[PDB]
C-alpha cells in the first residue's frame, strides 16, 4: 500500500510542478509585458 | 632628500619649449545641458565617438549626431557645463595609452593614474573600438590556464583565449574566484618565460571605492601587483567613465595580446556597464527595449567579449582569457543581461547562495556549470583524474535523498553515495589559497582512486591538506614530473599510492579512529 | 549630382538625405565612407523607412564609430547581394557576401538579391515526402521530411558537429546535394573551429558557410540567414540540387530582429519581440521548401528562452519545425553515436499515411520498450538488477539491444576509424528492429550491436564474437 | 546637508564621526518623483535612468578617508519586501555590513528580524 | 484633504478628532485620472510620479 501511495503522490506531485511551472512562466511573460507597456508609456508622454 | 633644482628645471624646460601656434579650430557652443548629458550646436566636422573638450579641461564623447545638435556625454566634472560655452573639437576618437608602464597600476578609464604614484610611461596609443581578430585570424583554444580552483579547474576548465562566465546573484564569491585566478600566476610570473606569464586586468565597473582598495590589497599581499593592471570606474564617477571602463581594460591587454603576449581580464560586473550604457542611452533618449535598455546592449557586450581570442601563430599567438562577472537577481538567470552574455561566452560558473550557506565554497553548481571547450582546455593529468568526476557527483547528487537508507541501497549505490559525499568534501577550498596544477591533480587522485573511503567525510579537507603538505616536504619528485611532463605515468602512480598509504598509517582522524583500510 | 548625404547618426542608425528624384528602394544597400585612418571603412548601409522630405532611415551593417554628417552616399540600386554559384562552396562569406579566407574572391561571380519571394502557390509540393537519410534512428524512430525544417535541441559535448558533419556527408553522398551552413550569432571561436573542422574532415568542398558574427551590429546577424537561404536557392533552382541548409540558432535571428525593432523606434509586441516577429520568421522559412523535384531541407538548432516553449520566439519558430532531434548526453556516455535521445525526439510524419503501418507498427513497439526501460532504470540503478521480475529482465535485456543497434558507423567516423559508413534502406531497419523486438537476438551479446549498419553487419559481428542464431 | 556637516566634522575637527540615516531610500525615490517632470526617459522599474549614478555620488562621501573615521549607519527601504528592487539592489553594492529584515521572520515573532541567510559581513 | 482641513480647523483649537479616509485608494485612481488627462508622464500602473 505504501509503495502504491508513494507513486501516485509523486505523479501528482510531478503533476503540480508542471502546473506552477506553466502558471510561473505566464506570469513571467505578462510582467515582461507590463513593464515594458509602462517604459514605453512614459518615453512617449514624454515625446 | 628630494630633486628640487631637478624640480624647478623640469618645469623651466616645460615652459621655455612652450609653443602653442594660432591654428584654426572648429568649434560649437553648448546650447543645453542636464544629468550628464551635452547638446552641442556647431561642429559640422564632429564624427560618431569623437571626443570633444569643455571649458575647463572637461571632455565628453559625441554620441548623438543630428541636423540640430550633437548630444555628447559629458566624462567627469558636468556640473562646469553652462549653456554658451565653446566645445573645441579634437580630431580623435577614444583612445586610451598602452605598454608595460600599467602594470602595477590603477589607472582610469582613460589610462590617468588614480592612485598616485606619478604619471605612466606609455609604450604608444591605442584606440577603444579597435576591431576584433578576423576568423581566420585565430586558433583552437588549447592551453589551460589554471584558476586554481579545483572546482573550475577539474569540472570547467578554463582555455587560454576563451570566455568563462562568472555569474551569481550577491555575495557568492565571484569577486573571489576571479581574485584567486588572478594570484595563481604568480607562479607563471615568477617563471621568467614569456610563453608561460600571464598578465592581468581587473576592470572594476562601478564598485565603492574601498572594494577597490580592498581588492588592490589583497592582490598585493599575494604578490600579483607585478602583473596586474586595474582599470577603475568607481560608483561615483560618471556613467560615461562605467559604460567605458572595460573598453579602456580591454584596449590595455589588446597591445600586449598583439605582442605575442597571454593575458587575462576580469570585467567585474558588466550589468554595472549595462546599466551605466542604459542611463546614457535614455538620457539621449534612444528607444528604449525590454527592461529600458537601448536595443544595441547585446552588442554593447558582444562586441567587447570577441575580443577576447586565442591569436594565430602568424599573429604572434598571444591570448586573451576573459572572465566576465555578472550578478544575478533571485538567481534569475533567465533576465535580460544574464540571457544576452550566457549567450556571448563560452562557459558558464553558476555560484548560488544555497550552497554557499551549505558549507559548499567556492558554490559553484557542478550541475549546471558548463565549458564548452572543455578537455581541450587541460593537462593529460588532469584530464585523467578528473574524467571520472562528473558522473560521480551527478549519481550522488541523484542518490542523496537516500541518504536515511543506506541500509535499503544496493552496495554500488551506497559505494557512489560515499564516494559522492568525499568528493563534495574534496572540492572545498579555502578563500585567496589557490593550488598549482600538480597538487590539483594529486588531491582529485585522491578522491577518484578511492583512497578517501577511509578517512571520514568531516575529515578530508584536513587530510588532503596534510597529505599535500607532506609531499610538499618529503617526495617533491611526484609534484616536480606531474609539472614538467603534464601527465601521471603508471610509475609516479605507484610512489603516490605507496605515498598514501603511509601518510594513511600515520594520520589520525577526529574521532580516534583509523583511516587505514 | 544623384548621391545623398548623411543626416543624423544615433547608434546603428543613420538617416541619409537624397535629391528628390533619387530615393532609394525599401531594403537598398548604400555606402557611405569613414575615412578616420584608425577606423577607415565602407558603411554598407540598408535602406529600412522613408521618413519624408527625401530623407530615408537605414540600419548600418557595420558600426559607424567615425562617421561624420554630410558624407557622399552612393546608392548601390538593389539590395544585398551574395555571390551564388558553385564557386561558393569550401568558402566562408559574412552576411554581405565578402569571403573572409580569402578576400576579394567571388567579386566576378553572379550576385542574387538575399530578398526573394517563396515559391509559388502552383509551384508547391500538395504532399509530403520522407528524407531518406540512412541513420537507422533517424530514418526510424523521427523520419525526416524532405523539404522540412528539423530542431535540433544538441548541447556541448553531445558529437553536434560530428552530426552536422554526418548530414554533410549523407546529402553529398546519398542525394548528390550540397550543404550551406549559416551561423547566426556565430562566436568567432566557434566559427573557426567549425571551419578548421570541416577542413579536416574534407568535407569543406561540399559546404558553403556564411558567418553573421556576434560582435556586429543586429543589422548582419539579422540578414545573414536570408544571405545563406539566397546560396541554397540558388543551388537549389539554378543548378537543380538537394539542399541542407543548417541554420545554428535561429533564434538569434529572431533576437536581431528583435534589437533591429528596437532601434528603429517600433513598440514592442507581447514580451518584447518585435510586432512582425510572425512575418520576419515566416518570410525566412517560407522559403526552405520542395520546388519542382528539387529541395531545400533544413536543421536549425533552435535555444528556448527560459525553458518555455510557449515564448512567443520558440512558439513562433516552432510552427514551421517539422521533427525534433534532442542529443542527448546520457545516451553519449553510453557510447551510442548519434547520441540521438528516441524517446525524447519527435517527428510529425511519423505517421502511417506518410511511412506505412508497418513502419509505424515497429516505430511505436521500439518507443514503448524504451519508455519501459526508462521506467525501470531508476528501480535497477538504486536496487540492483534482478531486484527486478525475469520479465522485467527480459524487457531490460531486449530494451539495451534495441538502444545499443540504434547507434550507426556514421560517415563521420571513418576519418577517425578508416572503415566507411553505413547507409541502412529504411526497409531493412524496419526488418531489423522488428526482429529485435520479437526477440530474435536476445543472446547475441551486447558490444555485438556497437556503430554497426543493418543486419549483416551485425551478424559478422557476432560471428567474430562467437555466437548466432 | 547632513552629510555636509558630518564631512565638516570629518574633515576640519578629525574627530570619530558617527553618521545614521533613517532611510536613504527616501533620496533615490525623491529623485524618480521628478525624473519624468524634468523630461528623462523612465528606466526599468519605474526609476530615473540615473539611478545608480546618483546613489554613487551621495553614497561614495559617506565614507571614512585614511586616519579619517566616519562610522556610517543607514536604514534602506526594500519596495514590498522585493530584495530584487533597483534601489536596494543597486545600495547592496555600497556596504561593509548589512542586516537584512525580513517579514518572514517577522511573521514568526522573532525579534530583531533579522534574516541570517542573507544577512552579510565582509 | 476637505476634510482633513474640517479636521485641522478643530485640532488646532485643543480638541481632538479622528478622521477616516474609506478608501484613499479611489483618492489615488481619482488623482491617476486627473494626472492622466491633464497629459503628465506616469509611472508605475500609469500613477503619477507623486
Ligand atoms: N572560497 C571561499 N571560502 C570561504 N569564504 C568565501 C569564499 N569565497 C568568498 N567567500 C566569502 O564570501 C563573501 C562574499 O565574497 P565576494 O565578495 O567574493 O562575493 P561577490 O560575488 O563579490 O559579492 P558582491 O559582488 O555582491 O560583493 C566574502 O566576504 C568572502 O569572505
Ligand atoms: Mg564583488
Amino acid at each position: 500500500s505504501r509503495q502504491r501511495a508513494m507513486k501516485s503522490a509523486t505523479d501528482n506531485a510531478d503533476d503540480l510542478i508542471k502546473a506552477l511551472t506553466l502558471m510561473a512562466n505566464r506570469e513571467r511573460q505578462a510582467q515582461i509585458t507590463q513593464e515594458i507597456s509602462e517604459i514605453v508609456g512614459g518615453a512617449n508622454a514624454l515625446a | 632628500t628630494i630633486p628640487a633644482d631637478d624640480i624647478q628645471s623640469a618645469i623651466e624646460e616645460y615652459v621655455s619649449s612652450f609653443t602653442a601656434d594660432t591654428s584654426r579650430e572648429e568649434v560649437g557652443t553648448v546650447v543645453d545641458a542636464g544629468d550628464g548629458i551635452a547638446h552641442v550646436e556647431g561642429l559640422p566636422s564632429v564624427m560618431t565617438q569623437e571626443l570633444l573638450e569643455f571649458p575647463g579641461g572637461i571632455l565628453g564623447v559625441a554620441l548623438n549626431l543630428d541636423e540640430h545638435s550633437v548630444g555628447a556625454v559629458i566624462l567627469g566634472d558636468f556640473e562646469n557645463i553652462e549653456e554658451g560655452q565653446q566645445v573645441k573639437r579634437t580630431g580623435e576618437v577614444l583612445s586610451v595609452p598602452v605598454g608595460d608602464g600599467f602594470l602595477g597600476r590603477v589607472v582610469n578609464p582613460l589610462g590617468q593614474p588614480i592612485d598616485g604614484r606619478g604619471d605612466v610611461d606609455s609604450d604608444t596609443r591605442r584606440a577603444l573600438e579597435l576591431q576584433a581578430p578576423s576568423v581566420v585570424h585565430r586558433q583552437g583554444v588549447k592551453e589551460p590556464l589554471q584558476t586554481g580552483i579545483k572546482a573550475i579547474d577539474a569540472m570547467t576548465p578554463i582555455g587560454r583565449g576563451q570566455r568563462q562566465l562568472i555569474i551569481g546573484d550577491r555575495k557568492t564569491g565571484k569577486t573571489a574566484v576571479c581574485v584567486d585566478t588572478i594570484l595563481n600566476q604568480r607562479q607563471n610570473w615568477e617563471s621568467g618565460d614569456p610563453k608561460k606569464q600571464v598578465r592581468c586586468v581587473y576592470v572594476a565597473i562601478g564598485q565603492k571605492g574601498t572594494t577597490i582598495a580592498a581588492v588592490r590589497r589583497t592582490l598585493e599581499e599575494g604578490g600579483a601587483m607585478d602583473y596586474t593592471t586595474i582599470v577603475a570606474a568607481a560608483a561615483s564617477e560618471s556613467a560615461g567613465f562605467k559604460w567605458l571602463a572595460p573598453y579602456t581594460g580591454s584596449a590595455i591587454a589588446q597591445h600586449w595580446m598583439y605582442e605575442g603576449k597571454h593575458v587575462l581580464i576580469i570585467f567585474d560586473d558588466l550589468t554595472k556597464q549595462a546599466e551605466a550604457y542604459r542611463a546614457i542611452s535614455l538620457l539621449l533618449r534612444r528607444p528604449p527595449g525590454r527592461e529600458a535598455y537601448p536595443g544595441d546592449v547585446f552588442y554593447l557586450h558582444s562586441r567587447l567579449l570577441e575580443r577576447c581570442a586565442k591569436l594565430s601563430d602568424d599573429l604572434g599567438g598571444g591570448s586573451l582569457t576573459g572572465l566576465p562577472i555578472i550578478e544575478t537577481k533571485a538567481n534569475d538567470i533567465s533576465a535580460y543581461i544574464p540571457t544576452n552574455v550566457i549567450s556571448i561566452t563560452d562557459g558558464q560558473c553558476f555560484l548560488e547562495t544555497d550552497l554557499f550557506n551549505q558549507g559548499v565554497r567556492p558554490a559553484i553548481n557542478v550541475g549546471v556549470s558548463v565549458s564548452r571547450v572543455g578537455g581541450a582546455a587541460q593537462i593529460k593529468a588532469m584530464k585523467e583524474v578528473a574524467g571520472s568526476l562528473r558522473l560521480d557527483l551527478s549519481q550522488y547528487r541523484e542518490l542523496e535523498a537516500f541518504a536515511a537508507f543506506a541500509s535499503d541501497l544496493d552496495a554500488a549505490s551506497k559505494a557512489q553515495l560515499e564516494r559522492g559525499a568525499r568528493l563534495v568534501e574534496l572540492l572545498k577550498q579555502p578563500q585567496s589559497q589557490p593550488m598549482p596544477v600538480e597538487e590539483q591533480v594529486v588531491s582529485i587522485f585522491l578522491g577518484t582512486g578511492g583512497h578517501l573511503d577511509s578517512v571520514p567525510v568531516e575529515d578530508v579537507r584536513r587530510f588532503e591538506t596534510e597529505l599535500l603538505d607532506h609531499m610538499r616536504a618529503s617526495e617533491e619528485e611526484i609534484l616536480t614530473e606531474i609539472r614538467d611532463s603534464q601527465k601521471l605515468t603508471e610509475e609516479a602512480a605507484d610512489k603516490l599510492t605507496e605515498v598514501i598509504k603511509n601518510f594513511k598509517k600515520g594520520f589520525a582522524a577526529t574521532g580516534g579512529g583509523s583511516v587505514v583500510p | 549630382d544623384t548621391s545623398g548625404r548623411v543626416v543624423r547618426v544615433t547608434g546603428p542608425v543613420v538617416d541619409v538625405e537624397f535629391p528628390r528624384g533619387s530615393i532609394p528602394e525599401l531594403f537598398n544597400a548604400l555606402h557611405a565612407e569613414i575615412t578616420f585612418e584608425s577606423l577607415a571603412k565602407t558603411l554598407t548601409l540598408e535602406v529600412a523607412q522613408h521618413l519624408g522630405d527625401n530623407l530615408v532611415r537605414t540600419i548600418s551593417l557595420q558600426p559607424t564609430d567615425g562617421l561624420v554628417r554630410g558624407v557622399e552616399v552612393i546608392d548601390t540600386g538593389r539590395s544585398i547581394s551574395v555571390p551564388v554559384g558553385e564557386g561558393v562552396k569550401g568558402h566562408v562569406f559574412n552576411a554581405l557576401g565578402d569571403c573572409l579566407d580569402e578576400p576579394g574572391y567571388g567579386e566576378k561571380f553572379e550576385h542574387w538579391s538575399i530578398h526573394r519571394k517563396p515559391p509559388a502557390f502552383e509551384e508547391l509540393e500538395p504532399r509530403t515526402e520522407m528524407l531518406e537519410t540512412g541513420l537507422k534512428v533517424v530514418d526510424l524512430l523521427t523520419p525526416y521530411v524532405r523539404g522540412g525544417k528539423i530542431a535540433l535541441f544538441g548541447g556541448a559535448g553531445v558529437g553536434k558537429t560530428v552530426l552536422i558533419q554526418e548530414m554533410i556527408n549523407r546529402i553529398a553522398r546519398n542525394f548528390g546535394g550540397t550543404s550551406v551552413f549559416a551561423g547566426v550569432g556565430e562566436r568567432t571561436r566557434e566559427g573557426n573551429d567549425l571551419w578548421v573542422e570541416l577542413a579536416e574532415a574534407n568535407v569543406l568542398k561540399d559546404t558553403a558557410l556564411v558567418f553573421g558574427q556576434m560582435d556586429e551590429p543586429p543589422g548582419t546577424r539579422m540578414r545573414v540567414a536570408l544571405s545563406a537561404l539566397t546560396m541554397a536557392e540558388w543551388f537549389r533552382d539554378e543548378q537543380g540540387q538537394d539542399v541542407l541548409l543548417f541554420i545554428d540558432n535561429i533564434f538569434r535571428f529572431t533576437q536581431a530582429g528583435s534589437e533591429v525593432s528596437t532601434l528603429l523606434g517600433r513598440m514592442p509586441s507581447a514580451v518584447g519581440y518585435q510586432p512582425t516577429l510572425a512575418d520576419e520568421m515566416g518570410e525566412l522559412q517560407e522559403r526552405i521548401t520542395s520546388t519542382r523535384g528539387r529541395s531545400i531541407t533544413s536543421m536549425q538548432a533552435v535555444y528556448v528562452p527560459a525553458d518555455d516553449y510557449t515564448d512567443p520566439a520558440p512558439a513562433t519558430t516552432f510552427a514551421h519545425l517539422d521533427a525534433t532531434t534532442e542529443l542527448s548526453r546520457a545516451v553519449f556516455s553510453k557510447g551510442i553515436f548519434p547520441a540521438v535521445d528516441p524517446l525524447a525526439s519527435s517527428s510529425t510524419i511519423l505517421d502511417p499515411s506518410v511511412v506505412g503501418d508497418e513502419h509505424y507498427r515497429v516505430a511505436q513497439e521500439v518507443i514503448r520498450i524504451l519508455q519501459r526501460y526508462k521506467d525501470l532504470q531508476d528501480i535497477i540503478a538504486i536496487l540492483g538488477i534482478d531486484e527486478l521480475s525475469e520479465e522485467d529482465k527480459q524487457l531490460v535485456n531486449r530494451a539495451r539491444r534495441i538502444e545499443r543497434f540504434l547507434s550507426q558507423n556514421m560517415m563521420a567516423a571513418e576519418q577517425f576509424t578508416g572503415q566507411p559508413g553505413s547507409t541502412v534502406p529504411v526497409k531493412e531497419t524496419i526488418e531489423a528492429f522488428d526482429r529485435l523486438c520479437k526477440g530474435d537476438f536476445d543472446h547475441v551479446p551486447e558490444q555485438a550491436f556497437f556503430l554497426i549498419g543493418g543486419l549483416d553487419d551485425l551478424a559478422k559481428k557476432a560471428e567474430s564474437l562467437g555466437a548466432k542464431l
